[PDB]
Parts: structure tokens; sequence; C-alpha cells
């Protein structure tokens, strides 16, 4: 299962997700404070 | 068939998040506005009760 | 085989001497909509005011309307 | 990102951590010997390779650096200990021909016993 | 990303918010891509594992399709599979030099060294030098040893590497290994495989088409045929190699195998399945359900302790039975291999070559690497015919003059 | 945050006019049930 769950394919992915979701957010947090 | 009509997790999420901004928000700061009663007024209130809770 | 296949031709042959409801009378346990059923009804979110279009396209070619 | 790099990471700073933890909570409930601390210093005195004793006496006696004057002066007994290392690997030790070599890559010959007892 | 404008998004409390907060927009754009990405995940999972409750394995051969022929475990068997190919023992290392020399062309181990040296000798005008080393000489001649003969040979490194370079050129450039930046270790999965398929990259030379298209006609008629019928071999080894390795990836867990493939030189197929050793029947198969289709080894033990060991209640002074039973008996009844064992008989093959190297102790010298083989066609017999013969060669050659 | 508050400080006209009523029961002129008469 963890095979399968944690394959390179997947494992970009949740690289890729992570990266936006991070950038996303610090924005969020850019342009609240500079209100 | 009343399983799969159910709303998914974007109705789901949007209800959460409207009442988060319209239960509890939205009659927050009409209190606010009697106690203290067009975007100046905005700017107004909101500094006001900002201040003052 | 050939038994085996006669009871499923038997029991389709019955199903087709119903052939509709004449000889059925209404019931009140069971609608014939499953909303009034099942109690189902919108709410406030996920209703745009640009979706009643759409809406009616998938009516006309539920009932048949080929104009589209 | 990069988590095929962060799981590693993850799992070694567990690990660590709760060896640092244990060791901590170990030395609490029983106190360090204030003496044997110098024999545990002796036990890791006896494994340093010779190659750096050249440096070690340096450091007792002020001589050595200042701070990174000796953090260049560790990787040259260090390559001289690597070097040295890949010789003995490959062509053998100081005293010792090929055919010792190949007795020792080969397991012919039993650690001895009889003299041991 | 600007798109709740419009007049088509009125009527929803939430759709406006955004239009007044783009982040908010971005939000939910990623939200919305995110949470489809997590239901594909979970259909997958699903899809995958469930099917594993519906398969229901042969209870005779116990999944796996093949019984034994015992006749054939104490002018052969007519009943029991046939051979497979690589069990002709006298073929073997033939077939590894082959697929040796098969995969140095795409083996890209030594690839920067190759790469560097082939820009060494394509600009050959950079000449970024230092210091050149202190040179100690070669012995002079007339001093035999060994350590001469080694130091000798060593210093001609140059001319003899030159020679070498004005037979066969780089080996990129004879397409001997495949090219110089096809495939890039950290670029993508897709970006390599686009890079392979671009001209018969995955085909070696020897197999490569376009190397031959150009001449074949009446002569042999043969050239062209005898290649496509070798690379039609190749490719059918190549699948053949995947299908092995799902069946090995299938019982590395304790699941059936995905490909039955037919019975072998001592084995005959099993009668009760046609040799399919399984199936899926809509049954929900509970062994696996509740997780007992795993035997208990002390019952196993115990079945087999029981099987290995008949048991003989009659008597034979009742019963007058004087001999074990059997056919023949009576004949049954009437040098050191005590002292150092059997002989091997598999290993004969070999027999010549050892006396070789029993004649011959210069041959294990540490300089030396032949090929490898057995027959008078490989290896150390051809190394020491050629010896003998261009020895001789010269020898007549001394005469002459 | 306070971005929003404004947007729907915008929109708080559209919403409801429903005013939840805080009533006394122990307030001085709160009136009873019967202290109301001719009913
Ligand atoms: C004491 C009181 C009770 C406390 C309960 C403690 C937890 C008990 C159950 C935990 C283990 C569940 C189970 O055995 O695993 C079965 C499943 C596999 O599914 C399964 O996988 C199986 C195949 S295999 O095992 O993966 O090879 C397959 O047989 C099966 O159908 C499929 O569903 O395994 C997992 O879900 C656990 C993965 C490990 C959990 C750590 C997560 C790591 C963080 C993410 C990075
Ligand atoms: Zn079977
Ligand atoms: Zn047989």
């Amino acid at each position: 299962f963890l095979g399968w769950l944690l394959a390179p394919g997947r494992l970009e992915f949740y690289e890729k997700a992570a990266c936006v979701a991070i950038a996303l957010r610090v924005l969020g947090i850019v342009i609240a404070i500079s209100t | 068939f009343s399983t799969i009509t159910q709303p998914d997790t974007d109705l789901i999420a949007r209800q959460e998040k409207g009442t988060l901004f319209w239960d509890i928000w939205a009659d927050f700061l009409v209190t606010a506005a009697d106690y203290y009663n067009e975007q100046n007024s905005l700017i107004e209130n909101i500094s006001n009760d900002f201040d003052n809770l | 085989a050939a038994v085996a296949a006669g009871w499923h031709l038997a029991s389709f042959a019955l199903n087709l001497a119903f052939w509709g409801v004449e000889g059925m009378p209404p019931d009140r346990y069971w609608p014939t909509s499953p909303r009034i059923r099942l109690q189902i009804r919108p709410g406030r979110y996920g209703n745009m005011d640009g979706g009643q279009r759409v809406y009616m396209d998938y009516l006309a070619r539920s009932e048949g309307v080929p104009l589209n | 990102p990069r988590l095929a790099a962060v799981m590693p990471d993850a799992v070694y700073a567990l690990v660590q951590g709760t060896h640092k933890l244990g060791e901590y909570a170990h030395d609490l409930v029983f106190p360090p010997t204030p003496e044997d601390l110098r024999k545990l210093e002796q036990q890791v005195n006896a494994t340093i390779p010779r190659e750096f004793d050249r440096v070690r006496q340096r450091y007792a006696e002020g001589k050595i650096a200042n701070d990174e004057q000796l953090s260049s002066e560790l990787e040259d007994a260090s390559f001289n200990w690597y070097r040295r290392q890949l010789r003995t690997s490959v062509v053998g030790a100081t005293d010792e021909e090929l055919e010792d070599v190949a007795v020792r890559k080969l397991r012919l010959e039993p650690p001895a016993l009889q003299a041991s007892l | 990303m600007g798109q709740f404008y419009s007049r088509e998004f009125d009527g929803d409390p939430y759709v406006d918010l955004m239009r007044s907060l783009p982040e908010r927009e971005l939000v939910w754009w990623a939200q919305k891509v995110i949470w489809l990405a997590e239901g594909f995940t979970f259909v997958d999972h699903f899809a995958r594992t469930y099917p594993r409750l519906l398969q229901h394995k042969c209870q005779r051969c116990k999944g796996a399709g093949v019984m034994t022929c015992p006749a054939c475990l104490g002018g052969g068997c007519r009943v029991c599979g046939t051979a497979c190919a690589w069990d002709a023992e006298s073929e073997w290392m033939e077939r590894w030099g082959e697929w040796e020399s098969r995969l140095a062309y795409y083996d890209k181990a030594t690839g920067p060294l190759m790469d560097e040296w082939y820009e060494d000798v394509l600009n050959a005008g950079n000449l970024e030098e230092d210091t050149p080393p202190v040179e100690d000489d070669p012995p002079g001649p007339e001093v035999t040893g060994r350590w001469a003969e080694h130091d000798r040979a060593l210093h001609k490194d140059k001319k003899r590497m030159a020679a070498l370079m004005r037979r066969w050129g780089h080996p990129y450039d004879a397409d001997a290994n495949l090219g110089y930046q096809i495939v890039d270790p950290t670029a993508s999965m897709g970006e390599n495989v686009w890079n392979m398929a671009q001209v018969y990259n995955s085909l070696p030379p020897e197999l490569n088409p376009l190397r031959t298209q150009h001449l074949a006609d009446r002569g042999g008629g043969n050239t062209q045929a005898a290649v496509e019928a070798a690379r039609s071999a190749f490719d059918a080894q190549v699948v053949m190699e995947a299908a092995l390795l799902q069946n090995l990836e299938a019982a590395a867990q304790d699941l059936p195998k995905p490909h039955r493939l037919p019975p072998t030189a001592g084995t005959v197929a099993c009668n009760e399945c046609g040799g399919a050793a399984w199936g899926y029947s809509f049954f929900p198969n509970t062994a696996v359900m509740f997780g007992l289709e795993r035997p208990f080894w002390g019952d196993t033990l115990a079945r087999l302790s029981k099987y290995w060991n008949p048991t003989q209640v009659a008597d034979p002074a009742r019963t007058g039975q004087l001999l074990p039973y059997g056919e023949g008996g009576l004949r049954r009844l009437l040098a050191l291999e005590a002292v150092v064992g059997k002989a091997p008989a598999t290993t004969g093959r070999y027999r010549r070559d050892l006396e070789l190297l029993l004649a011959h102790p210069e041959l294990r010298d540490g300089a030396l690497r032949v090929p490898g083989g057995w027959g008078p066609e490989g290896g150390l017999q051809t190394y020491l015919r050629g010896q003998q013969e261009e020895q001789a060669r010269m020898q007549r050659r001394r005469d002459l003059a | 945050y306070r971005r929003e508050m404004l947007h729907v400080a915008s929109k708080l006209n559209f919403r409801t006019p429903a005013r939840e009523v805080r009533i006394d029961t122990g307030s001085p002129d709160f009136i009873k049930w019967d202290d109301i008469n001719g009913i």
C-alpha cells in the first residue's frame, strides 16, 4: 500500500501542490498585512 | 439515489465559510453599526469598532 | 441449458404481459418523483443566476426537442 | 521541496532526537560518574588513527589555530589516512606481501583460538 | 483569475466575496483542483484493492496450474512438457556472450569519461594544460625479467593508443555506443523516451535497419531478411522478460500470478483446471476476507510427517509376503565411491580445458583475460592456438631470412 | 480579516431586516401579561 501511495509520480504531485499552497498562503499574508 | 446527490466538498466548504462570515461576523458588525449609527462610513465604523473592541 | 434459459424467458414474458400502469391505481407511499419521497430541495449556495439557461437545454435534450 | 530528501531527514531527526532525550533522562536518574568521564574519554582516545597525533599535541600547546586554521588542518591528516587506507585495501598493508592479502580476502586462516587460551 | 464577473455568477453569497478578493479566487481554484485529485486517488485505490476478494484458486494444484510427473523423480518421458532454451548447458556461455555484447551498447555508466575524452578529441585546440609530470623512463632492453616486461609494455602507451584511435574511431562516431547527450538522469521520463524514440536509438547497430536499407538483392536475398528475423527474436526476449518480472512481483506478495505459462520438462498440466490456475467468481472468497488463507505451520508439519511415514499393520508372517512392494524384487535382492564420494556427471564437457590449465601454468598470469568458454571455439583454447600458430609463423619467418 | 469586513459591510443592506430583540423581565416598566386590560 505505501509502495503504491509514495510512488514517484505521486511524490512529485504532492511536492508541486505543497509548493503552490505555501505560495498562496504567504501571498494571503502579504496582501493582508499590507492593507 | 439520496447518497450521490448530497453536496460535494465545494458546497460544504462554501456553507461553512458562509456561516463563519455571515452567522457571526455579519450580525456582530450590525450591532456595532447600530451602536455607531458610502465607503466613508465603512471606513469609519470599521476603524472605530476595531479600536474599542 | 434449454431449461436454464427457459426460466429467464418465462420471467421476461411475464414482465411483458404487464406492459404499463393500466390496472395499477395510484399509491401514496410510492409517488412517481423520488424528490417528493426523499424531501430534496435546494439551499442558498450553489445557485447562480446563469444556471437556468443551461437547465433549459438539459430539459430540451430530455424531452427529445432536437432544436437545442 | 523534494520530499524524497525530507523523509530521510525526518527519520534521522526522530532517531537522533530520541537518542538525545534518552541519554538526557538517563543521566538524571543516574548521575554520571565524576571520574570515569575520563575513562570514556580514554576509550575514545584509544581509537583515533596515528595520522592525527602530529596535530593532537599541537592543540594542547596553543600553537594550533584560531578556529579555521584547524578545520583545514584536520583535512590534511584525514586525506593522508584516506590514501593510506586505499593503499592497504588494494595492494596490502605495511608488512605483508600479496600472498597475505590473498589469504586475507579468501578467509583461509581462522581466528587464532589456541593462542587465546 | 478574474473569471467570476459576468452576469452568469449572480445569486451565490460566496462568489461575490471572491469578486472583491482575487486571493480568495486563487484559493478557490487551488482547492477545486486538489479535491478532484483526491477523488481520483480514492477511486483508484478501491479499484485496485477490491478485486482481491473475488479471486479463487484451484484446490488441487493450489493455484500453480501444474502438477509433477512422478516417474521423472528418481527416449524420455513423452507425457511431461518440453525442455526450455537455457536448459542446454552447453550453450550457456555463448548466450551470455551475445547478451553482454548487446548490453555494452546501451551501457551509459562510463558516460562522463567518454564525454570528456570526446570533447578533448573534437576541440583539440584549447589546451588548458598545466605542468607535466616528472617522467621516469622505461628500462633499456637486454634486461630479461617480469618487472621489465611490465614497465616496457606500460611505457609504449601513446603510440599504441594512437593506433587504436586510427583503426576504430571514438565510440560515438562508429555508433558503437549510444549517442552523446541523448539521456539525462535528472531531466524527466518523457524527454528521455522522446530522445530515445527518435531514430532507432533503442536498437543496437547490428539490428538497425538503416545500416542495411541500401543493398539487398539477387545475390543472397538474406541480409535484410536475416536482420528483421533477428530483431524479432530480440523483441520477443524483451517481452518475455517483462512477463517474468510481473509474475515475480505478484509472487512477492501472496497473490496469484497473472501470466499462465505452459508446462516444462518435468511437469504436467493439472486436470481439474485446464492449467488456468485461478479465476474470478462474484462470490467473495471468505478465506481472504477474514485472513485465513495461510495454513498454520504445525498443521503442515503434521500432514507431511504422516505422509512420509506409511504404516504397515499386517505382519509378513501371517501373509506370506517376503519382499517389500515393487516389481522384479528378486534381481534387486541379489569401487571406492564410499571413500571419495560419487563422480559428478554433469561437468565432463570441461575436462579437456582443465587438463590444459595444468600443462601451461603461465596461463594463470594476472595480466591476461580471455573471453570465456569451453569448446575449441572459446576462450583459453583460442588464445593457445593463436600463440602456437603465431610463434610458428615467426619461426618460419626467421629462417627464410 | 479586515479586508473582508469591508466587503460585508458594503452589502449589509441586502442581507436581512430581522432585528433580534433583547426584552427585559425585571425592568421597571416591563409590562406583565395581565397588567394590560380591556383585552
Ligand atoms: Zn488445478
Ligand atoms: Zn515425465
